[PDB]
RNA sequence: AAUUCCUUGUCGGGUAAGUUCCGACCUGCACGAAUGGCGUAAUGAUGGCCAGGCUGUCUCCACCCGAGACUCAGUGAAAUUGAACUCGCUGUGAAGAUGCAGUGUACCCGCGGCAAGACGGAAAGACCCCGUGAACCUUUACUAUAGCUUGACACUGAACAUAUGUUCUAACGUUGACCCGUAAUCCGGGUUGCGGACAGUGUCUGGUGGGUAGUUUGACUGGGGCGGUCUCCUCCUAAAGAGUAACGGAGGAGCACGAAGGUUGGCUAAUCCUGGUCGGACAUCAGGAGGUUAGUGCAAUGGCAUAAGCCAGCUUGACUGCGAGCGUGACGGCGCGAGCAGGUGCGAAAGCAGGUCAUAGUGAUCCGGUGGUUCUGAAUGGAAGGGCCAUC
RNA sequence: GUUUAUUAAAAACACAGCACUGUGCAAACACGAAAGUGGACGUAUACGGUGUGACGCCUGCCCGGUGCCGGAAGGUUAAUU
RNA sequence: GUAACGGGGCUAAACCAUGCACCGAAGCUGCGGCAGCGACGCGCGUUGUUGGGUAGGGGAGCGUUCUGUAAGCCUG
RNA sequence: AGGACCGAACCGACUAAUGUUGAAAAAUUAGCGGAUGACUUGUGGCUGGGGGUGAAAGGCCAAUCAAACCGGGAGAUAGCU
RNA sequence: UUUUGUAUAAUGGGUCAGCGACUUAUAUUCUGUAGCAAGGUUAACCGAAUAGGGGAGCCGAAGGGAAACCGAGUCUUAACU
RNA sequence: CCAUAGGUUAAUGAGGCGAACCGGGGGAACUGAAACAUCUAAGUACCCCGAGGAAAAGAAAUCAACCGAGAUUCCCCCAG
């Protein structure tokens, strides 16, 4: 007859934005996620819904970094 | 919902009122901070109203 | 006979020097103490039409 | 404007600001009309004589748009700061 | 049962055999007392059932008499019709073929017959759905409204008594009587009686008002309806960037919090084992094992130890103006943001703070409200109203 | 008896009878912006409306709901002021 | 109505493997012609390339009646 | 005596067959009901369209009826063919 | 013709001849073309006057701001890097 | 009872028709709003009355804006 299901939230365009060797100017998004999936490395901030943003011109440089081997993105200027 | 709306006012007299919501019954007493005035442009009390 | 202005676009719409129109933004009416401060901030300010509505504004003000 | 039914940009858009009626009778009189009227004095009505503003109008700016190269004494006009320097350096004055 | 779904109920009768009929039973799906119950002689082109008679109704048709049909002479229609040199079959194919393929059969043309096909003719399917179509009907749908009804004021006055009561006459009524116009009963005038400021009518006003009128009465949908759904968040489907459908598979939201926000300083979980007042499987205490299997204000996912988890001090950055740049949207919008100015908190300081681990917790515009602001102010000064900013 | 002239003649409609109800006469009611007219040259043994439907035996319980009828102390309430 | 190779027929005219022939389209080439677009030269040549089309957009024309040119021109 | 009985005229229309580009836009043929009555019929009159009239079928109101016909608003509107 | 798709057994047409459907007015924008050019152009009207007159107007040469207002700037803001 | 109503006679005028235009008394709906009620259509269609060669309007209890204009009517602008 009918389901309880049928129901799905707006898909939230999460991901990488600038892959690695991207030339970005200052401000420019690099990964939306949920979460530090990716961290803010050098030159790099991280916003309050986990966005990392280049705070410097010049090029990502993703890296995996420290004793968690996580991911680091970067922007080498 | 249970939370209503209230203006904090400036005791400064300039008029200038933030917005926020209270919940009136767990918390009765008059919300007073020290918040920006920019009529005035200096931190002042303000203090709990009515929306 | 004359075109005839759609009176309530005449009331949302003004032309810029280069033949845009710029309007006020929506959203900043009531319902204001639940919106950010800079959401609000960056609603004041009037905007310029975009591309793909320009051709209704100007179907609708053909004097302005 | 119609849209299929959603609601169209100009009526979900808000409505801003009034009409002036002062606008309407105030104009703005450029350097290149100054030599236009008749005498070398740039009155409200020296203007209207000319035909470069309308016999409605009350209250005239001179702007610094084209050029003046004559001496022109402007009388009973607001001029603005670029229009009085091209005004005086043509060897005109600005009568208030 | 004009009512009984189950049901051809069951029992009895009638028949060789009876889903009907008649009589009962009561288990009345869902009779029932004037939208009458139960009877009832008579009546009925009324419904059901049985029997005698009667018969071509039938077994099962035969023959005959007439009117057509058939032939000749005369007259002379019609519907239909893209064009036709207009076969069968099996297959194919807008999926049921004269027309395609393969194959079989077939000399050319009438006439009388028959209706299997030409999805034959006839009527832009009446069912069904759709259209923000129509009509008429209904009602405790909406909005009106005739009518009915309420009061105020008017036409409408006078005494006396305590806004009401009584009395009065002169307005007003009279579809009482009489007189005259008059040859008329209508009507008007006159007289007189009876009512009498009442009634009644106008304007305004509350009620009532399917009597009447105009209309509304959503969409999605494996047809429609019924049910469910409609915005937002999380996961999966989703094919290792983004996005991606179904009435696909699973769950959540329509908040909370002046601390659960800011900052400084500090801290580290579940669970189990061993021992220990009451005390048990589980309370608190002690040690060890363990290593986040916990925790996160609330779903899920991604995060989280430098914790984003836990505790305390001081606090109001849950700041105001802005904003390089970028993400995401058809658009309206939504999001992220270093940095700049002002002023602030915490910290010795570097610093950090423009709310909250993040992602739901929402509503355009119009109309109007409140506060601020001489921006505007229809002769002028004001004001009203409008604008702008804040907010509802 | 009546009826769907032209697919329904019936169990439908009507009917005498019954009941409820309104109506005091300028009747109620109806047709009429109105004047008037019908009701009726009638007058409650009359007239209108409604339901039932010869006759026989009868017609039980419920007034909470919706109407209607009566009440009106009090609550609420229009124009007006 | 054969009716589950299209048929005839087939013991290969089936299937598998290998190889070389050939047939086969509006594909490609040849010959002649037309047009679009672009070069490179001087509207012409040379040369490259393109020319299936519904909705639809763009370009260029034919013919018809009428007005001027025309009291002209053609026409018993 | 009788909305009494049988049955012609007269009024009707229950059944069947025919007819269905009809003889006929409702009939013919054989049967059928009423036939002194709430009967039937001639002539004339009155009622008019949200109106009439209706022993009630949404029947009938000139072969037209859940709103006649004619003319007008009028080239209504038609997201449909 | 309509369609995802029609020899279709979907639609329309018996045939011929004639007629039969993107117009007209005004406004507005864009393109082409012509005139004039920081100007361009007149409307009604006058004029027998396609002339000539008529520049009332309109568009343009300045924008920004809700507005006052300022003006090659302006708005925003106490003030802008 | 005066009188009046009423009655008769005389004179004068009216009556009816007509395409549009005009002034007045009444006055829709379809339609549009992508439904619909405010609103629109529209004071249109239509009905009615009255007039004239035209009608109506008209000689400021009008505008304007501190300057001024000088009845009414009609045309072009103002201005979608
Ligand atoms: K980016
Ligand atoms: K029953
Ligand atoms: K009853
Ligand atoms: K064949
Ligand atoms: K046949
Ligand atoms: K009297
Ligand atoms: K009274
Ligand atoms: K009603
Ligand atoms: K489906
Ligand atoms: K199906
Ligand atoms: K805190
Ligand atoms: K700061
Ligand atoms: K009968
Ligand atoms: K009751
Ligand atoms: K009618
Ligand atoms: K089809
Ligand atoms: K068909
Ligand atoms: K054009
Ligand atoms: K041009
Ligand atoms: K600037
Ligand atoms: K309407
Ligand atoms: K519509
Ligand atoms: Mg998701
Ligand atoms: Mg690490
Ligand atoms: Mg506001
Ligand atoms: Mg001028
Ligand atoms: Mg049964
Ligand atoms: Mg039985
Ligand atoms: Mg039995
Ligand atoms: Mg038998
Ligand atoms: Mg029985
Ligand atoms: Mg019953
Ligand atoms: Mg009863
Ligand atoms: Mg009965
Ligand atoms: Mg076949
Ligand atoms: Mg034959
Ligand atoms: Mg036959
Ligand atoms: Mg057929
Ligand atoms: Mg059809
Ligand atoms: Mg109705
Ligand atoms: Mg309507
Ligand atoms: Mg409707
Ligand atoms: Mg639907
Ligand atoms: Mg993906
Ligand atoms: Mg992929
Ligand atoms: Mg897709
Ligand atoms: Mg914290
Ligand atoms: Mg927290
Ligand atoms: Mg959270
Ligand atoms: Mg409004
Ligand atoms: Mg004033
Ligand atoms: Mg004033
Ligand atoms: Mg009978
Ligand atoms: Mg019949
Ligand atoms: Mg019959
Ligand atoms: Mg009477
Ligand atoms: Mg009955
Ligand atoms: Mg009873
Ligand atoms: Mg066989
Ligand atoms: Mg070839
Ligand atoms: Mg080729
Ligand atoms: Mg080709
Ligand atoms: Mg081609
Ligand atoms: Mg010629
Ligand atoms: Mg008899
Ligand atoms: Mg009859
Ligand atoms: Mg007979
Ligand atoms: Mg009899
Ligand atoms: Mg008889
Ligand atoms: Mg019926
Ligand atoms: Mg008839
Ligand atoms: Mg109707
Ligand atoms: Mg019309
Ligand atoms: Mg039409
Ligand atoms: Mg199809
Ligand atoms: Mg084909
Ligand atoms: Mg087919
Ligand atoms: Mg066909
Ligand atoms: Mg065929
Ligand atoms: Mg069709
Ligand atoms: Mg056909
Ligand atoms: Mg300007
Ligand atoms: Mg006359
Ligand atoms: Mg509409
Ligand atoms: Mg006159
Ligand atoms: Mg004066």
């Amino acid at each position: 007859g009918s389901t309880r299901n049928g129901r799905d939230s707006e898909a939230k365009r999460l991901g990488v934005k600038r892959f690695g060797g991207e030339s970005v100017l200052a401000g420019s998004i690099i990964v939306r996620q949920r979460g530090t999936k990716f961290h803010a490395g050098a030159n790099v901030g991280c916003g309050r819904d986990h966005t990392l943003f280049a705070k410097a011109d010049g090029k990502v440089k993703f890296e995996v970094k420290g004793p968690k081997n996580r991911k680091f993105i970067s922007i080498e200027a | 919902g249970i939370r209503e709306k209230i203006k904090l006012v400036s005791s400064a007299g300039t008029g200038h009122f933030y917005t926020t919501t209270k919940n009136k019954r767990t918390k009765p007493e008059k919300l007073e901070l020290k918040k920006f005035d920019p009529v005035v442009r200096q931190h002042v009390i303000y203090k709990e109203a009515k929306i | 006979p004359k075109i005839k202005t759609v009176r309530g676009a005449a009331k949302r719409f003004k032309k810029t020097g280069k033949g845009g129109f710029k309007h006020k933004h929506a959203n900043l009416r009531h319902i204001l103490t639940k919106k950010a401060t800079k959401r609000k901030r960056h609603l004041r300010p009037k905007a310029m039409v975009s591309k793909g509505d320009l051709g209704l504004v100007i179907a609708c003000l053909p004097y302005a | 404007g119609f849209e299929g039914g959603q609601m169209p940009l100009y009526r979900r858009l808000p409505k801003f600001g009034f009409t002036s009626r002062k606008a309407a009778i105030t104009a703005e009189i450029r350097l290149s009309d100054l030599a236009k009227v008749e005498g070398g004095v740039v009155d409200l009505n020296t203007l209207k004589a000319a035909n470069i503003i309308g016999i409605q109008i009350e209250f005239a700016k001179v702007i610094l748009a084209g050029e003046v190269t004559t001496p022109v004494t402007v009388r009973g006009l607001r001029v603005t700061k670029g229009a009085r320097a091209a005004i005086e350096a043509a060897g005109g004055k600005i009568e208030e």
